[PDB]
């Protein structure tokens, strides 16, 4: 029981660390997709296709 | 037990048994309230992630 | 048969200490509940800062 309570705390601390990192990875991917959408597609490529 | 529960902070001239039960209930409620706040924080974090 | 039995019963129910436990385990159990409250406070502070 004591060992499984220690394992529980250690897994909970590892889960919380992954829950902190995961939103930041998603935000970086969203930033790269927004750059591709706004700077490349809507602007740079649109101007190329017009000319 | 009263010192463990309330700390040295209450200069209560008289410690009562009803006062001891009340501070014991308060520790139990403070733990429950911190679990409920943690669970709300998990839900908010899950909704942000979703 | 102690006149204080009804009071200590209410304290044990409040602290969630089982009535079959040793009466010397009461202060050690309350000290571990305070350790648990401090841990949950740290955890909530971490998680609120991460959010």
């Amino acid at each position: 029981l004591q060992n499984e309570q220690e394992k529980h705390q250690e897994m909970r601390a590892l889960l919380e660390k992954q829950q902190e990192i995961y939103p930041h990875v998603l935000l970086r991917c969203l930033s790269l997709l927004r750059q591709a959408a706004s700077e490349l597609r809507l602007r740079a490529q649109s101007d190329i296709d017009r000319i | 037990l009263y010192q463990l529960l309330d700390g040295d902070n209450t200069q209560k001239l008289f410690r009562t048994y009803d006062g001891l039960e009340s501070v014991a209930q308060k520790l139990s409620q403070d733990i429950a309230s911190m679990r409920d706040q943690l669970e709300v924080s998990e839900q908010e974090h899950s909704l942000l992630l979703s | 048969h102690a006149p204080y039995y009804g009071i200590f019963k209410g304290i044990y129910e409040s602290v969630r200490l089982p009535l079959y436990k040793a009466p010397e385990s009461v202060l050690s159990h309350v000290a571990d509940m305070k350790k648990q409250l401090f841990f949950l406070r740290s955890q909530l502070s971490s998680r609120s800062e991460a959010i």
